[PDB]
RNA sequence: GGACUUUUACUUUGAAAAAAUUAGAGUGUUCAAAGCAGGCGUAUUGCUCGAAUAUAUUAGCAUGGAAUAAUAGAAUAGGACG
RNA sequence: GGAUAGUGGCCUACCAUGGUUUCAACGGGUAACGGGGAAUAAGGGUUCGAUUCCGGAGAGGGAGCCUGAGAAACGGCUACCACAUCCAAGGAAGGCAGCAGGCGCGCAAAUUACCCAAUCCUAAUUCAGGGAGGUAGUGACAAUAAAUAACGAUACAGGGCCCAUUCGGGUCUUGUAAUUGGAAUGAGUACAAUGUAAAUACCUUAACGAGGAACAAUUGGAGGGCAAGUCUGGUGCCAGCAGCCGCGGUAAUUCCAGCUCCAAUAGCGUAUAUUAAAGUUGUUGCAGUUAAAAAGCUCGUAGUUGAACUUUGGGCCCGGUUGGCCG
């Protein structure tokens, strides 16, 4: 069986010079987990739709449960 | 000409040919075996020779 | 040197006069004058598929006697109206009026078969399940 | 919008359908080498058709012609070194006669069987399909392989297998093992 | 640098010339269609071959040829040289 | 002169009468985007190119324009035309010839999936984004390799062969065999590890996994062209076959089947087109007394074509590249 293998200097080096995937696969790194990716666009879709900061928005509606 | 014939008879032949089932056989051989036993039915071995050679005949 | 002219600027003549003559052939003119698009029920396609008007028993030519079960035929395309055989023994069983079948052509570029008078045209499937599976059994045409 | 992973074709097919002498002579070579498919016939002609076709091209050159020179060679040289092409005869005249059967006899079906290793140009199919025989450590299973002559020294039996140590195989083990448990505990 | 020059056709060679395609060299993708790889050791601290060549015409450019074909010249000499 | 980033009838003012055309202008057709290219292999050709690269054009149809270095932009606006959606009837909104997905059309074409790991691209930027692009799914589009079996023994039968006065079998096997014999292998199934962004497959590989009831090859054909029956049963100018010539009206070599057989074989038939065959488009390379085809005749312009002749002959030098006889 032929690969390829890479040695770093340090365990720094390592960490920092490696894709996030293999030190996944290794044991030196968490595969933090995400939303779906059409989730993720699907809430900047949602969030194009707003502009300002968004509670100010959340009170503006409050007043139209009551009329 | 004419256009507008009978029509019932159509299917006739194959509709009172009598049903004969097939006939469960040796398996013959796929492929490259095939060609070997038609290379030594053909050539090696040889058949008949009445004349000349041939190749599917009934009684003769 | 009979005809042709042979000299050496004459190209203009040359090619000119063939294609004068490219005409005098029965398929350069057909292909150039578009007939394929503008006659022929086909749209110069390779199969149509139609709606079957009526079931009829051509009788066939001379020296042969016999009736020749075919189907008229209009075309969705088109609505034009063609008169395509039924091949296999049987099968005209198989078809029934009003029914979709695709037609195709008979191998003879326009031109009918044999002795099916003005037949061009024959039936491969009907209702989607094609004859041959139906003639032999394989398959059983749908529902309605 | 990616490159063209390019192709072509591998045989051509003849131009008279029905012709008792190239029936004849076609089946002939499928039972002495082995072979399951006209097609096998085919691909190899074809491989001598665009052979010869060079060979006539290159023939027309002028002698000494640099391309001549060149590609002529190439091709007499490669020609030698997998087996159909003599040394005496080595001057691509004889690329120009050459036939099929110089071709065929060079297959990695037939070699197995030359030096005996198998003793049926069909054992020595069911063989190389079957994992078994190598050249190096490098199992081949494909009947067309083409023994590259210098590498026909190096035709055995694999380090795997029966017939090359290793291990008897599953069959054998399923009666060792009917042994085992019958007569004994 | 100054002063002027009858016009062409043909052919030769050459420049300018994308890639993939075709033709084709090299390389054992296990074979093959392919791909442009790969091959050597001290296989514990590198060594190394490559990734060619051909066609690429008609037109335009550039050079050699002077056969074959045209074209212009001096006859009211308003001719040529100084 | 105005206008443009700028040349220009690009536009305006004045002035003139010019420009193109049988060497085919102008107009019409194109089921016309152009090229790199493709199919067909004596050559010369013929046909094709919506489509992986380059150039152009468009974003339902037109026009107009804002922003800007760059757009006459449409995943920008503005107006009209044609579509068309939501509503509380006041109004408001949409432009898949992007990705998938639907209807329609049809002979005719796949998932509303995963990812930025790679190839590269953009921004303020190593990091964010990318239905570009990559991954899988659908996928007999074309293309590659090539399982469906291999080997003994036995029962006669031989063909051999030495001998033959004569049983004959015995060795060297040719194989048709209705009992046999142990061998082999991936098709599948599946620890594991490899793979990968994560998967799935492939390449590896533990445990499994072939005897006819499989893990069981097909599609046409068997009068001719054209490779394979004059077998049996059926039908009786019917039903049907038949590219073509032709078969069928009672012993059908073409139909319907059974048997056997042929060809190609994980492929084979059909239809439409086209290329070859086609020297039936003929430049190479056709034919025109009687088979298709010299205009009743002569003039004649465009066009094509067009007699011979002008430095030929001799002499000298220079240096190349093959080939010989020696090396
Ligand atoms: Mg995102
Ligand atoms: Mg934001
Ligand atoms: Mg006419
Ligand atoms: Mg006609
Ligand atoms: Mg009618
Ligand atoms: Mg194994
Ligand atoms: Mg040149
Ligand atoms: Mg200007
Ligand atoms: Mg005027
Ligand atoms: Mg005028
Ligand atoms: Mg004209
Ligand atoms: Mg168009
Ligand atoms: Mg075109
Ligand atoms: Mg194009
Ligand atoms: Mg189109
Ligand atoms: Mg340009
Ligand atoms: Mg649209
Ligand atoms: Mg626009
Ligand atoms: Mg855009
Ligand atoms: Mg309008
Ligand atoms: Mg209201
Ligand atoms: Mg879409
Ligand atoms: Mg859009
Ligand atoms: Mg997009
Ligand atoms: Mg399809
Ligand atoms: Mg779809
Ligand atoms: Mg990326
Ligand atoms: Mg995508
Ligand atoms: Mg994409
Ligand atoms: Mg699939
Ligand atoms: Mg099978
Ligand atoms: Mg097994
Ligand atoms: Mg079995
Ligand atoms: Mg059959
Ligand atoms: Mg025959
Ligand atoms: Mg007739
Ligand atoms: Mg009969
Ligand atoms: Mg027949
Ligand atoms: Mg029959
Ligand atoms: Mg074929
Ligand atoms: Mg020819
Ligand atoms: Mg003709
Ligand atoms: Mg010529
Ligand atoms: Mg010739
Ligand atoms: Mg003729
Ligand atoms: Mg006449
Ligand atoms: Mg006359
Ligand atoms: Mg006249
Ligand atoms: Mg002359
Ligand atoms: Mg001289």
């Amino acid at each position: 069986s032929v690969g390829f293998g890479l040695v770093y200097n340090s365990v720094a080096e390592a960490k920092k010079f490696e894709p996030t995937y293999r030190l996944v696969r290794y044991g030196l790194a968490e595969k933090v987990e995400k939303a779906s990716r059409q989730q993720r666009k699907q809430k900047k879709n949602r969030d194009k739709k707003i502009f300002g900061t968004g509670k100010r928005l959340a009170k503006k509606v409050a007043r139209r449960n009551a009329d | 000409a004419k256009v507008h014939g009978s029509l019932a008879r159509a299917g006739k032949v194959k509709s009172q040919t009598p049903k004969v089932e097939k006939t469960e056989k040796p398996k013959k051989p796929k492929g490259r075996a095939y060609k070997r036993l038609l290379y030594t039915r053909r050539f090696v071995n040889v058949t008949l020779v009445n004349g000349k050679r041939r190749m599917n005949p009934g009684p003769s | 040197g009979k005809g042709k002219p042979r000299g050496l600027n004459s190209a203009r003549k040359l090619r000119v006069h063939r294609r004068n003559n490219r005409w005098a052939e029965n398929n350069y003119k057909k292909r150039l004058l578009g007939t394929a698009f503008k006659s022929s029920p086909f749209g110069g396609s390779s199969h149509a598929k139609g709606i079957v008007l009526e079931k009829l028993g051509i009788e066939s030519k001379q020296p042969n006697s016999a009736i020749r079960k075919c189907v008229r035929v209009q075309l969705i395309k088109n609505g034009k109206k063609v008169t395509a055989f039924v091949p296999n023994d049987g099968c005209l069983n198989f078809v029934d009026e009003n029914d979709e079948v695709l037609l195709a052509g008979f191998g003879r570029k326009g031109k009918a078969k044999g002795d099916i008078p003005g037949v061009r045209f024959k039936v491969v499937k009907v209702s989607g399940v094609s004859l041959l599976a139906l003639w032999k059994e394989k398959k059983e045409k749908p529902r309605s | 919008p990616r490159a063209p992973r390019t192709y072509s074709k591998t045989y051509s097919t003849p131009k008279r359908p029905y012709e008792s002498s190239r029936l004849d002579a076609e089946l002939k070579l499928a039972g002495e080498f082995g072979l399951k498919n006209k097609k096998e016939i085919y691909r190899i002609s074809f491989q001598l058709s665009k052979i010869r076709r060079a060979a006539r091209d290159l023939l027309t050159r002028d002698e000494k012609d640099p391309k001549r020179l060149f590609e002529g060679n190439a091709l007499i040289r490669r020609l030698v070194r997998v087996g159909v092409l003599s040394e005496d005869k080595k001057k691509l005249d004889y690329v120009l006669a050459l036939k099929v059967e110089d071709f065929l006899e060079r297959r990695l079906q037939t070699q197995v069987y030359k030096l005996g290793l198998a003793k049926s140009v069909h054992h020595a199919r069911v063989l190389i399909t079957q994992r078994h025989i190598a050249v190096g450590k490098q199992i081949v299973n494909i009947p067309s392989f083409m023994v590259r002559l210098d590498s026909e020294k190096h035709i055995d039996f694999a380090p795997t297998s029966p017939f090359g140590g290793a291990r008897p195989g599953r069959v054998a083990r399923r009666n060792a093992a009917r042994k085992a448990e019958a007569s004994g505990e």
